[PDB]
């Protein structure tokens, strides 16, 4: 995995010895081209997992994450140059320098072998997200939101902290490959109990979980366009990671620890999609929206199923490739209105005739249009819960109806309306916007040819 | 016969029938003559920006602001101890979830010991 | 088509790009 | 406000139509529009406010049970079948500064005039400033009117994009 | 193009309906403002249409004339095996 | 629909012709610039009902407020040929 | 009333202004200028070829017309589907499977030279 | 057999042929709008060989042509369902979609993006093509949603218009709701069964199938508009007319019964589906045609006009019919489609004017008009040996002569009678009468395009009906005999539509002012069904949703 | 379009052929 | 770079502080007033009519006409969701209560009426279409080993 | 429906319930009853592939009608006679199935006065 590792690296001082005009340019080419050597990860093995050494490997399903997290940094860096452009030549090298190592944390967080090791990363990969935020943020209204992010750690990281530890004491080991033989049966105590909310409260906030997603609708809400896309392809991901993973141990305890969590999705899900019917704001719909798919997940997660997990994949891939081109795609009016309000402007497709292809295009699979993955792990998890139980389905079908609804929505607000009179800054779409979300849709539809690539390990 | 129509939230009354118009008054006239003018100085407060070649870019209205920004009521307004929505508007948001812990819950303990005493079809079943 | 000549100008979006 | 002078127009044309479409046939319809027109002569020559004021009432309340279940409307107008069905079609004017180069090289002469289109856009701006500062109450203009050029050469103020706005059928 | 518009005194209740009305406003005391408005509704070449019975039989003159001719052929073509 | 066009002076009997079927008027008193009210001694109660003609001559819904000023025929023209951009 | 004074020439104005306006929106002989743009002289072979027409000398350009469809949109993918049928389909099992064909009396089999009993004699209808 | 499933294949990927020439290349522009038409042209020959085949052999082919994926013990692939349906409903749906091919090479020239026009127009059908032939649930479900948004933008083209954006997404609103049951019934078959193919769900035979079935029946209740989910039919007339010809009066409007007849081996033995939809069908089939007795808009009136036909196709399933049913659906498609067209002749020479009252004097001012305006309508009254009348009188053979529901057979007949009564109604306004379109008269329909596309939806109500019921092979006991009355009830009955609304129609002549009545509201304000369904259930979903 | 082979009226039965 | 005084804020409690808001959206001091004060918590904007956009007069030439709204008008609450796409509350055909009753009538009217029908249905007095062959038993597949108990549908 | 009416509005025992039809023994007084054969055995009606419903004692007629017709193609009129022999024979047995009923309908009808004066 170090073939991946220091070339991510090499990219630093080629961000910074480079030319003055060619900064961009050397970071993107390279990049683009890493990302395609990012691809021979796909040699699993029908029984066995890929294991290097004792620092990093990746299974069948760590790999799709991280071809999506290299496949991701170059698009991060297209949109960027627009806003950075009058920015002065010593910072954008700076914010540059962050990406690469956001990158370097997050690869070498999926393959990690140890999961203390999974948990140092994990850490350390917010870091870089919180300059990148507040550093380049979009509002100066002071939010003073670091309440959540101190729960984060009260009620996350802190405890897990311990759970782990304490497991090594006891099991004598935390790499996940000693786990899947010396795995013991969690039987039921009030400790227990403790030590099952230590594992997976730390990664439900991340997700994030209904009720904790306070800060989402308001992460986005000021981070640049550079920093929303890795936020919800990248960041949000970790938590099913770690989930999946990490439950392999807190059998039989799951069977009932789930229902609260599991409800909260169960309902939480259609919440979400209602208020984004009334959000007044591109980014913010798509905030919600985004609580809307990873609350499917959740459940999937829990209950457990080789279905689930299968289905699970392909929602975080689809997810993460639907929503960061949608913050892009919402980025693009940005790059002319300078405005995050959806009724500012409307009746785009009078002027923006490739752009509505776009949108047209982004929203059919974001409402998880057959038969492309966005609806193949949807459609997938959906099943799965019957067995578990035959209710759900009301609820998943009152979800997707809502979710039908507003995707449309806001596709009809923005471009199938007439044009606001007053607004005369309506450019034509330039080379770098359309190859954006190009770059995005393709391969979207691609994976949907061949399925067996997301598919998650259980295939 | 002709019975009025019962005015609802839903269905707005027709103008020809509200007794308030047919008569139009001082009480009247003064309100509309203002607003008109307090309308007029608008359209020629914005009939200058939109008439001016000057301009290239988008109008930053003082109304839309105000309208997106008080839809972002965080911590501003309301009291923590107010009986009067606290306790009834948690339940909207809190009621409905324990309904479901009983919903699915009942069904699964109900489905388990079938499973336990063969009650329940699965034969031809396998996805799970 | 139904009138020789007739033709009246179209205002359009600029399609070059 | 408009006073009900005014209002009793309101109704005389407007229940005609929902009369229209309830006589559908060409003999019915001027017999019976006969028929209304005589109804309001019977009333025309009461010059009584109070009672032209009274007299308005029940009409109102009378065409209520007697609109049509599925009124006739006109096809431009709101509403109508081809109610802004070709906005989608319209296109700004003002985006023709975006224009390529090579597109705008197929139309030279047609850009060469709008230059000067523009030219009175812009000279003539500053006076149009003034020129409403004479006819400009304090405590807000009272009303939305608008005077012409009392001179040779300028335009009424307030006037580029309706002589600019598009046509009817942009195809 | 040029649309030569044709006399305005064509229009006319004569022989129409549209009088019948007039005839009737002599007890209403009233006459029709718009008497030759509205004469084109049953004058220029609209006098005469069939009604519903003659909507279904347009036409049914030729078929029923041929339809007897080609009933009877399969007699003809019949008789002689 | 191949082309319905509109001609300024194609249009100029059709609203006057509109006229020409008047019971109330003696057609020759009448020219394109005759004020109705004074030129051709009419009411506003008679003048609606000229104005309810032109929309089923044409065919488009004409509003009350401007209904109202348009005392000239010309104006009548301008209107139909300026609400429809007819200039030739 | 009618249109003030001041509106009525404004309107005179505001009108005109749009009616020589709006006779901006044609175009010169010249324009819309195209490019000269290259020309296929199978093309060309048309172009000055049809400048006739004749009864036998214009079905034959419309036959033409639809000759390339018969090739180039039908013939070719039934090769292309028919081929990958044959070797890439055909050679699996079970990727197509065709109901067992109808039997009725009176009937031979080429395989087996089977044959399917006569039905008994009908009660003998009135026919 | 090799020939027969490899020319049948063509027609889906000849289809698909042009429109991958749309995302590709720039050789000929201007002649797009002939291309795909041709075909279509072409389409339909080699749409009519595998015709032959079929009929001489009844191979019913399913052919699975890929190994998609793989789950456990499960396999998805691109397969096709070759066999009744799809030889004998494609045909047809070529038929009417070339009809309709050249309907809208004519009246869409107003339209720059008419090249755009087709670049959806064909994606459709091809999706329809593929959800007939689907032998999969899965693959069945992507034409199940390809017929869903292909009608979103075509019912919303001129997005300017905000009935197209509050229509188009009123259906697609509804059109979601039905999939609830599609999808749930996937997952019965994947829980209690284990698969999505044909072959495997038939054998088994199921035998609690309430639930999966259960999902079908809402499936249809949408889809097709049936009553509960109906309202959005009718609200795609705010668009072209050609669109609404083909997507909601042919093509997609089929899909809800569709499901139920190819899973005709299941829905048997379940009454408690055939009940529900007995009864569906029921209160839709009058539901339709009573609010339809006094709605007064041309493309509307045909939408409530197609209504009826479509909420009595439940009832011909409702009373276990599954091959008799299938035919009333060409059987409808023809004229219905071409009264679509025949509404675009009378609105292109009304320029842009649809009230029926707005209308008449048309038989010799329209004479090519009022040459097909009949015979669809006779055709749809149900006249004896039209496209129309087979089903119609067949279909009541069972029904009033097999195990029904008293209250079913009830409404079956006097809305029977109904579907007669607006079509006098409409030929008389479109007909009869002298004129009564605005003074300046636009009327031409010398158009030799339009023309031919009239002359081959003409033909085929009056003849091809006659020709689709000689060859398809037995399937089922015709119900020959029964009492005379009851094999004449629509023969009796048929007559009576005419004349009552005739009796209707003339005495409404007379000058003598209306009154009004609230029955004459209710069903002309289409129950307020719509009018309140349509105002407080989004209030409820949306005025609530910040809380 | 072959040069308005049809006139079209006011008033009128069409102008048909 | 708009004023902090000029953004939505608490509920004013007295009439002195209420004089802003209503000047602060152009709203004369008579048309305005705010939700009751409560944790609600709705800020000092105004109360609006909750009525649709389609309701206002499209004739005047707005500069949004789309939305028929002007520049430097207030904004109902929740004007997104009675924009002429969403919630319409213009003037009703019919009675409201009658019209939702009207409704109520002939659906609640129909569903019991086939359970009356379901106790006596319709059908024709004639017996079973019969079959040979153990009713079928072997047709339906059947088991071969357990046969079925004797039929024979005797003539008549 | 007379039959309908009958039934319920008259007397609901004497009419035989339609779903339990047949009710009563098949010997009830009617004595040597011809069987009725089976031209096609279960081996032609298997590969005659016809639908069970599709399926009776008619049924070995309907075999004689799609003979001719695969034979027929192209053209469809030649095997028109012989759709009536199946029809035909399928009439005989819907009166037999109207036949059948009565034996059942005059039974009980018949039973209701030998028991009526049983107790009388
Ligand atoms: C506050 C105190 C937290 C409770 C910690 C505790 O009581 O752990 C006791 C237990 C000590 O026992 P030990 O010797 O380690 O092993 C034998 C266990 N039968 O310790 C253990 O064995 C396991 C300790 C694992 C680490 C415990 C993590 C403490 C936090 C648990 C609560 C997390 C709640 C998260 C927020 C939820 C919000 C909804
Ligand atoms: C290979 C050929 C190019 C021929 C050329 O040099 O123009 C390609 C390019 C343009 C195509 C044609 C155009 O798309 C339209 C032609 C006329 C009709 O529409 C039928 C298809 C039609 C016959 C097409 C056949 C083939 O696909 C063509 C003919
Ligand atoms: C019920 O479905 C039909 C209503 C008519 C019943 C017929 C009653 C009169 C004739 C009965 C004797 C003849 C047998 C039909």
């Amino acid at each position: 995995m170090l073939k991946y590792i220091i070339p991510t690296i090499m990219l630093m001082p080629l961000t910074w010895l480079s030319k003055n005009n060619m900064i961009w340019v050397n970071s993107t080419a390279h990049s683009l081209l890493i990302s395609f050597t990012s691809l021979l990860l796909m040699n699993q093995f029908g029984d066995n997992s890929l294991n290097f050494s004792l620092l990093f490997f990746s299974d069948s399903l760590s790999t799709p994450l991280l071809i999506l997290t290299m496949w991701l940094l170059p698009l991060m860096l297209m949109a960027s140059q627009h806003h950075l452009s009058k920015e002065n030549l010593t910072r954008k090298k700076l914010f540059i320098t962050m990406l690469i190592s956001l990158q370097l944390f997050l690869i070498m967080t999926f393959t990690a072998m140890e999961l203390i090791l999974f948990y140092i990363l994990f850490e350390a990969t917010l870091v870089p997200t919180l300059i990148i935020i507040t550093r380049w943020g979009n509002q100066t209204e002071r939010l003073n939101a670091g309440l959540y992010f101190l729960f984060y750690t009260l009620a996350g990281s802190l405890p897990l902290l311990v759970a782990l530890i304490y497991i090594q004491n006891t099991v004598g080991s935390l790499n996940f490959l000693m786990l899947q033989y010396w795995v013991q049966p969690v039987h039921n105590s009030w400790s227990n109990v403790f030590m099952w909310l230590a594992c997976m409260m730390a990664f439900m906030v991340k997700m994030p979980l209904y009720g904790l997603h306070l800060w989402l609708p308001k992460a986005h809400v000021e981070a640049p366009i550079a920093g929303s896309m890795v936020l919800a392809a990248v960041l949000l991901k970790l938590g099913g990671y770690g989930m999946l993973r990490i439950t392999l141990i807190l059998n039989p305890m799951t069977d009932f620890m789930a229902y609260p969590f599991i409800m909260l999705s169960l309902w939480g899900m259609i919440m979400t999609s209602s208020i984004c019917l009334r959000q007044t704001d591109l980014k913010s719909l798509i905030a919600y929206s985004s609580v809307s798919h990873m609350a499917l997940v959740i459940v999937a997660i829990l209950i457990q199923t080789p279905w689930s997990y299968m289905g699970a994949t392909a929602l975080m891939i689809a997810h993460g490739l639907t929503s960061s081109m949608l913050f892009c795609l919402a980025n693009s009016n940005y790059e002319r209105i300078h405005s995050r309000t959806m009724i500012l402007a409307r009746g785009l497709q009078t002027l923006l005739p490739l752009m509505a292809t776009w949108w047209l295009l982004a929203s059919l699979t974001n409402l998880a249009l057959p038969p492309t993955i966005n609806l193949i792990g949807e459609l997938f998890v959906v099943m799965s819960t019957f067995s578990w139980s035959n209710i759900t389905i009301i609820l998943m079908g009152v979800n997707m109806v809502i979710t039908a609804l507003y995707s449309l929505y806001m596709l009809i607000m923005t471009q199938r309306g007439k044009y606001t009179y007053h607004i005369n800054n309506i450019s034509p779409s330039f080379t770098r916007e359309n190859a954006l979300m190009s770059l995005h849709i393709l391969p979207l539809l691609l994976l949907t040819l061949n399925p067996k690539i997301i598919l998650g390990p259980l295939y | 016969s002709f019975p009025k129509y019962e005015a609802s939230r839903l269905s707005s009354l027709p103008t020809t029938l509200d007794p308030a118009e047919y008569d139009i008054s001082s009480e009247t006239r003064k309100a509309q003559a203002e607003r008109l003018a307090i309308r007029s100085r608008l359209k020629r407060e914005y009939q200058l920006q939109y008439y001016d070649p000057s301009r290239r870019g988008v109008i930053e209205d003082p109304a839309l602001v105000r309208w997106t920004y008080a839809r972002s009521a965080n911590i501003y307004p309301n009291f923590r101890p107010n009986t009067k929505t606290s306790l009834l508007g948690a339940l909207f948001g809190i009621g409905p979830l324990v309904f479901w812990y009983y919903v699915f819950k009942t069904d699964r303990d109900r489905k388990e010991k079938l499973i336990q005493e063969g009650k329940l079809d699965r034969t031809f079943n396998i996805s799970y | 088509s139904g009138d020789h000549g007739k033709r009246l100008f179209i205002i359009k979006p600029s399609g070059f790009y | 406000y408009l006073t009900h002078q005014q209002k009793v127009l309101r109704l005389y044309k407007r229940a005609l139509r929902h009369l229209e479409s309830w006589c559908i046939h060409r003999d019915k319809y001027r017999y019976f529009a006969c028929l209304l027109r005589a109804r309001f002569d019977e009333h025309k020559n009461e010059k009584d406010m109070v009672k032209a004021t009274q007299l308005l009432r029940e009409a109102e309340e009378e065409f209520w049970h007697g609109q049509h279940p599925q009124p006739y409307i006109f096809p431009e107008s709101p509403g109508g079948t081809s109610y802004e069905r070709y906005e989608c079609y319209k296109v700004p004017e003002w985006c023709l500064d975006d224009w390529h180069p090579s597109e705008k090289a197929m139309y030279p002469d047609y850009f060469a005039k709008r230059e000067q289109w523009k030219k009175l856009r812009r000279e003539s701006w500053e006076r149009e400033v003034k020129q409403l500062q004479e006819e400009t109450p304090v405590g807000g203009p009272r009303t939305e009117a608008l005077p012409p050029a009392r001179k040779q050469g300028d335009l009424p103020p307030l006037w580029w994009h309706i002589v600019t706005r598009p046509r009817e059928r942009p195809m | 193009s040029k649309m030569e518009l044709p006399d305005y005194k064509q229009w006319k209740i004569e022989g129409t309906p549209l009088e019948t009305v007039q005839e009737k406003l002599a007890a209403r005391g009233l006459r029709d403002p718009w008497g030759r408005n509205e004469a084109w509704r049953y004058m220029g070449g609209f006098a005469n249409n069939v009604s519903f019975v003659g909507a279904l039989l347009k036409g049914f003159k030729w078929g029923f004339a041929a339809f007897v001719v080609a009933i009877g052929a399969e007699y003809y073509l019949e008789s002689q095996k | 629909s191949d082309a319905p066009p509109l001609t300024l002076e194609g249009i100029k009997d059709r609203v006057l012709y509109v006229l020409k079927l008047y019971d109330k008027i003696d057609p020759e008193k009448l020219s394109v610039n005759s004020h109705f009210m004074k030129d051709l001694g009419l009411d506003s109660l008679d003048q609606v009902e000229i104005i309810m003609a032109m929309e089923d001559e044409f065919g488009f819904e004409i509003p009350d407020i401007d209904a109202e000023k348009l005392m000239c025929p010309q104006e009548i023209v301008d209107y139909i040929a300026d609400k429809k951009d007819v200039y030739e | 009333s009618g249109y003030t004074p001041e509106e009525k020439l404004r309107l005179q104005q505001l009108r005109e202004l749009r009616r020589r306006w709006l006779k901006d929106q044609e175009l010169s002989p010249r324009e819309p200028v195209l490019p000269p743009q290259r020309v296929s002289p199978v093309e060309r072979f048309w172009n000055k070829f049809l400048q006739d027409g004749a009864l036998w000398k214009n079905v034959i350009y419309k036959t033409y017309r639809h000759s390339i469809f018969a090739f180039t949109h039908v013939l070719i993918p039934v090769w292309i589907i028919h081929y990958y049928l044959k070797y890439h389909v055909t050679t699996k099992p079970y990727t197509i499977v065709e109901k067992k064909p109808r039997i009725f009396p009176g009937d031979t089999i080429l395989e087996t030279g089977e044959v399917i009993p006569p039905m008994k004699e009908f009660p003998d209808q009135h026919h | 057999m090799n020939m027969f499933s490899s020319l049948s294949l063509v027609t889906l990927l000849l289809l698909t042929m042009p429109i991958m020439m749309m995302s590709f290349n720039t050789y000929k522009p201007s002649n797009y709008p002939l291309y795909v038409k041709t075909a279509i042209s072409y389409a339909f020959i080699t749409s009519m060989i595998p015709t032959m085949m079929f009929i001489h052999s009844g191979q019913e082919l399913i052919i699975s042509n890929w190994h998609w994926l793989t789950i456990q013990t499960l396999k998805l692939s691109l397969s096709f369902k070759m066999d009744y349906f799809s030889m004998m409903f494609i045909p047809v749906a070529l038929f009417v979609t070339w009809s309709i091919m050249e309907f809208s090479m004519w009246y869409m020239y107003s339209d720059p993006n008419i090249n755009k026009f087709f670049k959806y127009l064909l994606l459709f059908l091809i999706t329809m093509l593929i959800l007939v032939t689907a032998n999969n649930l899965f693959q069945l479900f992507i034409g199940w949603e390809g017929v869903g948004i292909m009608s979103f933008l075509l019912i919303g083209w001129w997005y300017g218009r905000a009935d197209a954006n509050t229509a188009a997404l009123q259906a697609i609103l509804y059109n979601r709701i039905g999939d609830i049951g599609f999808i749930l019934a996937m997952a019965w078959f994947l829980t209690n069964l284990n698969t999505w193919d044909l072959q495997q769900i038939f054998m088994l035979n199921p035998s609690d199938s309430n639930m999966p079935l259960i999902g079908l029946a809402l499936a249809a209740t949408g889809k097709s508009a049936q009553f509960g989910l109906h309202p959005w039919l009718p609200s795609a007339m705010e668009g072209p007319t050609p669109v609404s010809a083909l997507l909601h009066s042919s093509t997609m409007v089929v899909a809800g019964i569709f499901l139920l007849i190819r899973f005709y081996p299941l829905t048997e033995n379940n009454k408690y589906i055939q009940s529900i939809t007995l009864c569906l069908g029921a209160i839709t089939t009058l539901f339709t045609a009573m609010c339809a007795l006094t709605q007064n808009d041309i493309k509307k009136i045909i939408a409530f006009s197609t209504s009826s036909q479509l909420g009595l196709m439940m009832v011909t399933i409702g009373i276990n019919q599954p091959y008799l049913a299938f035919l009333h659906i060409c059987t409808h498609a023809f004229f219905k489609a071409m009264l679509f067209m025949c509404s675009g002749s009378i609105i292109h020479s009304l320029n842009d004017e649809q009230d029926i009252r707005k209308m008449g004097g048309l038989f010799k001012a329209m004479p090519f008009t009022t040459t097909a305006l009949i015979v669809g309508s006779l055709a749809l009254t149900g006249m004896p040996f039209l496209t129309g009348f087979y089903s119609k009188d067949l279909i009541i053979e069972a029904a009033n002569t097999s195990y029904t529901n008293a209250w079913a057979l009830l409404m079956t007949l006097i809305a029977t009678s109904f579907t007669a009564i607006y079509s006098t109604r409409i030929i008389f306004f479109a007909l009869l009468g002298q004129p009564r379109f605005p003074t300046l008269v636009n009327i031409n329909e010398n158009n030799p395009l339009l023309i031919n596309s009239i002359k081959r939806l003409l033909i085929g109500s009056l003849f091809a009906g006659y020709i689709i019921s000689n060859n398809i092979p037995p399937t089922t006991i015709p119900q020959m005999t029964m009492p005379y009355y009851l094999k004449t009830t629509a023969l009796i009955v048929t007559i009576l539509g005419f004349i009552l609304a005739l009796e209707i129609s003339n005495m409404t002549k007379n000058l003598k002012y209306h009154y009004p009545s609230n029955a004459f509201k209710f069903s002309t304000l289409l129950g307020y069904f719509p009018t309140i369904m349509h105002r407080l259930a989004p209030y409820m979903n949306l005025s609530m949703s910040q809380k | 379009g072959g040069g308005a082979h049809i006139e079209p009226r006011y008033r009128q039965f069409p102008q048909l052929t | 770079h708009i004023t902090k005084d000029m953004l939505p804020g608490p509920y004013p409690k007295t009439p002195e502080e209420r004089a802003a808001a209503a000047k602060k959206y152009n709203m004369r001091v008579e048309d305005y007033e705010p939700y009751p004060d409560d944790g609600t918590g709705y800020g000092d904007y105004p109360k609006l009519p909750d009525r649709s956009q389609q309701e206002r007069d499209p004739w005047y030439d707005w500069d949004h006409p789309d939305l028929r709204l002007n520049w430097g008008e207030p904004m109902h609450w929740d004007l997104d969701m009675y924009i002429r796409n969403r919630v319409d509350t213009s003037p009703t055909p019919v009675n409201w209560n009658l019209m939702c009753k009207h409704l109520f009538g002939f659906v609640a009217f129909m569903l019991f009426m086939f359970w009356v029908g379901e106790t006596y249905p319709a059908y024709q007095p004639v017996g079973p279409k019969q079959y040979p062959y153990n009713n079928l038993y072997l047709e339906r597949g059947g088991d071969p080993n357990k046969e079925p108990e004797p039929v024979v549908h005797y003539e008549i | 429906g007379a039959h309908l009416a009958r039934r319920y509005l008259g007397d609901a025992s004497v009419e035989p319930d339609p779903l339990r039809m047949p009710t009563f023994p098949p010997d009830y007084g009617f004595p040597e009853r011809k069987e009725r054969e089976m031209v096609a055995t279960q081996q032609e009606m298997n590969d005659a592939q016809l639908v069970l419903q599709q399926r009776d004692y008619c049924a070995h007629y309907l075999i004689r009608f799609l003979k001719c017709k695969r034979d027929s193609f192209p053209n469809f009129l030649a095997c028109k006679h012989e759709r009536h022999d199946w029809d035909y024979c399928e009439h005989l047995d819907y009166v037999k199935r109207m036949k059948e009923f009565e034996r059942e309908r005059r039974l009980l009808q018949r039973k209701k006065r030998r028991e009526q004066r049983e107790a009388d």
